[PDB]
């Protein structure tokens, strides 16, 4: 997306639903990588549940 | 047969001096604290720069995050999803990663009720 808009003052707009977990995932999206341990029963991210609730 | 030569490289390796020496030799055929001395030796023939030049160098990028509330249908679907047996799954009851990913996907497609709830005509 940045490559195609390589120059000429490109404008990027992002739509995110307010008061939803989408904002939490946007601000913090590294959880997918932090849990790169063996799949099929990771069972990690205990404290990160606060984002799903809010 | 050429009187001059020009080479383009993205970035060379720090260690493995063999490659650097071979490149310097093939530049011109007239040659037979560690990193500091290596850079000092490569002073006469070197021209490198970093991306710090992009500052005010016509590189103008703009990003605007626009917040948008949910519709009544979206609110209803969200309340329904969060208020379901999945609550226990969200509380890490079993297969935590799987149920979390499933709930995230559901809430993601819930950004438009027409996707999960396809409005259809009321035929008679």
């Amino acid at each position: 997306c940045d490559r195609i808009g390589r120059c000429k003052d490109i404008h990027i707009y992002r739509l995110v639903s307010g008061n939803s977990i989408e904002e939490k995932l946007l601000k913090n999206g590294t959880k997918d990588l932090i849990r790169e341990v063996a799949a099929q029963g990771n069972d990690y991210s205990m404290a990160f549940l606060t984002q799903r609730t809010i | 047969q050429s009187q001059q030569r020009l080479l383009l490289i993205d970035s060379p390796l720090h260690n493995t001096f063999l490659e650097l020496w071979t490149m310097v030799h093939f530049l011109v055929p007239g040659i037979s604290k560690v990193v500091i001395r290596l850079h000092r030796v490569t002073q006469p023939f070197i021209l490198r720069r970093t991306k710090r030049d992009v500052e005010k160098q016509l590189t103008k990028k703009y990003e605007h995050v626009l917040k948008c509330r949910l519709s009544n249908r979206q609110k209803a679907l969200y309340e329904d999803v969060i208020l379901q047996p999945g609550t226990q799954e969200a509380l890490k009851s079993g297969h935590f990663v799987n149920v979390l990913s499933i709930l995230v996907r559901l809430q993601r497609i819930c950004n438009h009720p027409g996707l999960v709830e396809p409005r259809h005509p009321g035929s008679s």
